[PDB]
């Protein structure tokens, strides 16, 4: 059934699974036209597809050239996301299949269901959670790749870098999850908290800053009172 | 004009007929139901007095042999029997008669509700839904469940009504996922009605032959049945044009004759406020549209 904080740990359980995220399927610009309507234009979009125990994320890149000369692109980004994550499963070897999707909006379950009707033994399960996938194309490294691509492609990642050399899968999901949850709220000053000090990089092969422990610490609260303060902002609290 | 006799009413029960029904009182001198039309199904049913729960009932065709109601005290119903006996059967019939101990079929010349709400049922396939090939009538009650509620536990007493699933491989052609669930006119056209039902007035029948369960003895899988059936070819982009005008008729008929007070059970708001204003169909149903407007307003 449905994911919500009841049955929060059961992602870092050993039973494979998968979150996928559309929300930047399809991306447009709005703009002005000369006549002064207005148009759309469409830019690279992503499927965020990860396994919350292992970190792995397959970054399926959304080429514009998928739109071209297609109605109702928002109701066909549904179901080109699940055409994409069906393919992946097929591709992967049996034991690697999961078995259970959770897909984090509930529009994305019909789709993929009949997409995925060759797999009846996978679950496809909503989510109560309001996670913050949609930030993940404020990760410089993933809205570069996607920005840059010219033909349709999957990138694979690590979204944890090599954290879980070091703390759970449990640790570091809610470190992610913090992480975007900030970059999502108040993108520019997020990013100032994770790059402020030049002396702590991004490994080549990495999508965040070697922060030595005890730095972690001070970023994660460092993003918690980010979070905290816009809200009183929003709200007036 | 045909005649279904009854050895007794030893039991207070409440009989229908069709769309009619009387009481009989406990040992009332009831022997049976005269000038029942021929060339219709018809079906005869029942409720007893003590037990408002389980409604059962036996469709006949006359055609199809002389039937007969007798309680039985072990199983305490009202069982339906063929009388192979011609001549003695007659006999009864002929003396009930005499002695007047008959309600009259009570038909309005006006009137084909009936008709219509039978138009595509035939005998012959009602006894495949309704598997008892040993009997020539075929016998329904309120709980008996359909061979798709028993796949998600008696097989023989199954309503094996034509399974119909908007998500299984069966509806949706591989490489066609989105077009398929969306347009679901390959699997009504090509797959149910060409495939399965062969035509369309086999798919109407059974359609109506649902309906008619579920609105008798609130057979629950019966109005799942009838819903889904309605809701595959209002689902669909490309129907004949004949179809349409026949289901705008058959629908209004059904519509027509439920009781006022079971609109909430027997009618699903999210099927029919889907057939009538967003599906392919919206616009095609125009009696049917009208008349449900008019009368359970709440509902949509």
């Amino acid at each position: 059934g449905a994911m919500n904080s009841s049955n929060y740990a059961e992602l870092f359980n050993n039973d494979i699974k998968l979150f996928v995220d559309d929300t930047n399927v399809y991306r447009v610009t709005v703009h002005k036209t000369f006549e002064g309507n207005v148009a759309t234009k469409a830019i690279n979009g992503c499927i965020f597809t990860l396994n919350p125990k292992t970190g792995h994320l397959f970054l399926k890149i959304i080429h514009t050239s998928v739109w071209a000369g297609q109605k109702r692109l928002s109701q066909l980004a549904k179901w080109k996301t699940a055409e994409e994550v069906s393919a992946l499963v097929r591709s992967l070897p049996k034991e690697e299949q999961p078995k259970q999707i959770i897909v984090t909006r509930k529009a994305m379950l019909d789709p993929l269901e009949v997409h995925m009707l060759d797999f009846p033994n996978i679950a496809i399960r909503p989510t109560e959670l309001r996670l913050p996938f949609s930030a993940a194309m404020s990760i410089d490294k993933l809205s570069d790749v996607v920005m840059k691509a010219t033909e349709p492609q999957m990138v694979l990642f690590n979204i944890y870098d090599d954290w879980l050399d070091r703390i759970s899968s449990y640790t570091a999901f809610s470190r992610l999850t913090l992480l975007l949850r900030a970059l999502k709220t108040n993108e520019e000053s997020a990013k100032m908290i994770l790059l402020s000090d030049p002396t702590i990089t991004i490994k080549s092969y990495h999508l965040w800053p070697s922060f030595t422990d005890e730095q972690w610490i001070t970023i994660e609260s460092q993003m918690r009172d980010l979070i905290l303060t816009e809200y009183g902002r929003k709200y007036n609290v | 004009m045909n005649t279904v006799p009854f050895t007794s009413a030893p039991i207070e029960v409440t009989i229908g007929i069709d769309q009619y029904s009387f009481n009989v009182k406990e040992n009332q001198p009831f022997h049976g139901i005269k000038d029942i039309p021929i060339g219709h199904v018809h079906v005869i049913h029942f409720q007893h007095a003590d037990n408002s729960s389980m409604r059962y009932g036996y469709w006949f065709d006359c055609r199809m042999g002389n039937f007969y109601i007798q309680y039985d005290p072990k199983d305490g119903l009202y069982k339906m029997m063929e009388e192979r006996d011609g001549a003695k059967f007659e006999n009864i019939v002929h003396n009930f008669k005499e002695r007047q101990m008959m309600v009259s079929y009570p038909k309005i010349d006006e009137d084909d509700t009936w008709y219509n709400l039978t138009e595509f049922v035939q005998m012959d396939k009602i006894r495949k839904i309704v598997r008892k090939d040993e009997n020539q009538f075929s016998y329904v009650d309120s709980s008996m469940t359909t061979v798709q509620e028993n796949e998600l536990s008696d097989p023989a007493h199954s309503l094996n009504y034509t399974v119909i699933n908007f998500k299984s491989r069966e509806a949706i052609r591989p490489g066609h996922e989105m077009e398929d669930f969306l347009d679901k006119s390959y699997y009504l056209n090509t797959v149910m009605l060409q495939g399965i039902f062969k035509n369309s007035s086999n798919y109407f029948g059974e359609l109506q032959f649902a309906f008619l369960n579920a609105m008798f003895f609130g057979n629950y899988g019966s109005s799942l049945q009838w819903h889904a059936m309605i809701e595959l070819i209002c689902s669909s982009a490309t129907v004949p044009k004949h179809m349409l005008d026949k289901l705008d008729e058959i629908l209004y008929y059904q519509i027509k004759t439920l009781p006022e007070q079971y609109s909430d059970i027997l009618l699903n708001e999210r099927v029919w406020n889907i057939c009538l204003y967003s599906s392919f169909q919206k616009n095609s149903l125009h009696n049917t549209e009208k008349i449900m407007e008019n009368k359970y307003p709440e509902l949509l």
